[PDB]
Parts: C-alpha cells; sequence; structure tokens
C-alpha cells in the first residue's frame, strides 16, 4: 500500500499546519512569553481586566 | 419603517480563510407556500413583511 502526501502554498491563506507547541504557564516571575503568536518578556500576573 | 437613530458598535461574528474573489452578493429570502397563520385559504407563495 502506498499513499503520496503532497502539499499546496498557493495564494489562498495557510490553513491545514501541524500542531503547535504548548507549556505549563508560570506567573509572578519574568519570563519570556508567545501567546498564540504575540511574543514578548515580562512579569505575567493575574488581573483585574 | 426606517434604521433607528442611534450608536451601536457591530461584534466580530467569524472568520473564513476562504480565499476566493468576491465581486458580487444577493440575500435569501423565506417564501411561504401557503399561509402567514394557519386557517387561510388564498393559493401560492407569500412573504412576511
Amino acid at each position: 500500500r502506498v499513499v503520496v502526501l503532497s502539499f499546496e502554498l498557493l495564494h489562498a491563506p495557510a490553513t491545514v499546519c501541524g500542531p503547535k507547541k504548548s507549556t505549563n504557564l508560570v506567573k509572578n516571575k519574568c519570563v519570556n512569553f508567545n501567546f498564540n503568536g504575540l511574543t514578548g518578556t515580562g512579569v505575567l500576573t493575574e488581573s483585574n481586566k | 419603517r426606517d434604521l433607528p437613530q442611534g450608536f451601536s458598535a457591530l461584534e466580530p461574528l467569524v472568520d473564513l480563510p476562504i480565499g476566493i474573489n468576491i465581486t458580487r452578493f444577493q440575500t435569501l429570502l423565506a417564501l411561504h407556500r401557503s399561509y402567514l397563520t394557519p386557517g387561510d385559504s388564498s393559493s401560492g407563495w407569500t412573504a412576511g413583511a
């Protein structure tokens, strides 16, 4: 049995992708972060917002 | 009749990665085969106001 996977990089939005990384969520300490593609560096704290 | 005077901000509903080139659109209306109210006797299609 054979399966040939093949992939199109065409002009419509990119739409199939491999599974994204995730980690535990530490608080009250200085860290780097990525949230859903939002990157930064900071102390993360529970919001009143 | 008419739109009401006042300010109102529409919220995001959905966002579809569909890639198609739209240039035209059309509305879809309900046509009732029969009465707007049970127990009329008039023939053929109707629409509510």
